[PDB]
RNA sequence: AGAUCUUGGUGGUAGUAGCAAAUAUUCAAACGAGAACUUUGAAGGCCGAAGUGGAGAAGGGUUCCAUGUGAACAGCAGUUGA
RNA sequence: UCUGGGUCGGGGUUUCGUACGUAGCAGAGCAGCUCCCUCGCUGCGAUCUAUUGAAAGUCAGCCCUCGACACAAGGGUUUGU
């Protein structure tokens, strides 16, 4: 679930460069 | 550290070319580890590896 | 100094004024704000002048 | 730099008694202050410094 | 200190200050300076152009 | 103290002027780095990647006259590092440049 | 001691000429003893389909691929490399 | 030092020429609505007008600040009749 620390951080994680290029979808580890 | 394969590997893979794969700068270590398509594979599904959308050239003026 | 270039008196009728840094066209403030008249800066100096 | 207007009085010239426009140069001069005095003697080999 | 000329622009023309320029048919002008002698060369309206004291008064 | 931040507004205008075309933005991150050294003290001055997108806005000569940015002198108790402090660069976006003063500003 | 002698070696020149044809680089990070030059990301540009793109013939012959090294070579450097 | 010099900000000067937005029964005209309106309303439309001598730049080798900020009694190499 999201709450605030998550959402503040997770802003970061998703934007992947400057205005005008796509987001970031995800990043999965799996071993 | 130097992921020249992995760039060709993933352009391959992806059927792009180079300038449209990204490769995660935070995950240098894991895609340093992938030394085959295979491997390619599984990063391109767990998000490591990205192909970038197409650079915009709109034809709203030329309309 | 002999000569009638010399020895010469010198009696000055107007000695300008305007400004070199471009094409000065006023020779003193006054004559500038009396020309121009008040500005937009001038309003809004005199609104909060009251 | 700077230019004037003046009247000129150089008599059997074209611009006698005419206004004329000469350009100026404006040289500061704060006022000197003296602080020492030094003599001079003439001397076979030149001035020296006594 | 001598007669003060109006230029172009309508501006006035302090001695030493601008060009003055005398046509074929016999008419003189003086100017302020090349913007204004430009503007006149190239037959530019003084109603028209937005500093000038003509368009001033104008509007 | 020393773990001080505050915002300046930099005339890149101001120093980059008489520089040629193909050299105006990289001169203008040069300057942006003479600043905060002269400003912090700090060798070590690290220029945040948006600030150096904002600097190469407008491509490599119509560089922006003026820029609000934000010196951070922070600890570099990080490692066995010849400077012990650095200074982070960040852009700080502004609508006008009008009275703008530097103000310190607080964490 | 000579032959613009033969072969080999060495000076001054001289740390000099010079490393100026084809617009252009910048920021952050990683590895690393070491980064202007390697790699990743972001930005700004260029080739602009009669290309600096994608594939062949002749010719080359292993230069292809991966890993490792940093002696020499790549007229600066290099953690890179035909 | 009765401080100092910088960096911004301000003011002055000057260059160009009237910014974005908003408003207009301004505008060649054109397209829809008529219980409506009795001559109206709703859009498109270069341009024009007011806001607006406005907006923007101005020392980097322009002028004056006393506003803000931090910084400056510190570093190195030598020198004797
Ligand atoms: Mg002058
Ligand atoms: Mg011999
Ligand atoms: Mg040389
Ligand atoms: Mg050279
Ligand atoms: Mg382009
Ligand atoms: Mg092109
Ligand atoms: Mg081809
Ligand atoms: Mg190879
Ligand atoms: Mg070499
Ligand atoms: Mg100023």
């Amino acid at each position: 679930i999201m709450n605030q620390e998550k959402l503040a951080k997770l802003q970061a994680q998703v934007r992947i460069g400057g205005k005008g290029t796509a987001r970031r979808k995800k990043k999965v580890v799996h071993r | 550290s130097m992921l020249r394969l992995q760039k060709r590997l993933a352009s391959s893979v992806l059927r792009c070319g180079k300038k449209k794969v990204w490769l995660d700068p935070n995950e240098t270590n894991e895609i340093a580890n992938a030394n085959s398509r295979q491997q390619i594979r599984k990063l391109i599904k767990d998000g490591l590896i990205i192909r970038k959308p197409v650079t915009v050239h709109s034809r709203a003026r030329c309309r | 100094q002999t000569k009638r270039r010399a020895l010469e008196k010198i009696d000055l009728k107007f000695i300008d004024t305007t400004s070199k840094f471009g094409h000065g066209r006023f020779q003193t403030m006054e004559e500038k704000k009396a020309f121009m008249g008040p500005l937009k800066k001038d309003r809004i100096a005199k609104e909060e002048g009251a | 730099m700077t230019h004037i207007v003046r009247e000129v009085d150089r008599p059997g010239s074209k611009v006698n008694k005419k206004e004329v426009v000469e350009a100026v140069t404006i040289v500061e001069t704060p006022p000197m202050v003296v602080v020492g005095i030094v003599g001079y003697v003439e001397t076979p080999r030149g001035l020296r410094t006594f | 200190m001598k007669v003060e000329l109006c230029s172009f622009s309508g501006y006035k023309i302090y001695p030493g200050h601008g060009r003055r320029y005398a046509r074929t048919d016999g008419k003189v002008f003086q100017f302020l300076n090349a913007k204004c002698e430009s503007a006149f060369l190239s037959k530019r309206n003084p109603r028209q152009i937005n500093w000038t004291v003509l368009y001033r008064r104008k509007h | 103290n020393e773990v001080v931040t505050r915002e300046y507004t930099i005339n890149i205008h101001k120093r980059i002027h008489g520089v040629g075309f193909k050299k105006r933005a990289p001169r203008a991150l040069k300057e942006i780095r003479k600043f905060a050294m002269k400003e912090m003290g700090t060798p070590d001055v690290r220029i945040d990647t948006r600030l150096n997108k904002a600097v190469w806005a407008k491509g490599i000569r119509n560089v922006p006259y003026r820029i609000r940015v934000r010196l951070s002198r922070k600890r570099n108790e990080d490692e066995d590092s010849p400077n012990k402090l650095y200074t982070l660069v960040t852009y700080v976006p502004v609508t006008t440049f009008k009275n703008l003063q530097t103000v310190n500003v607080d964490e």
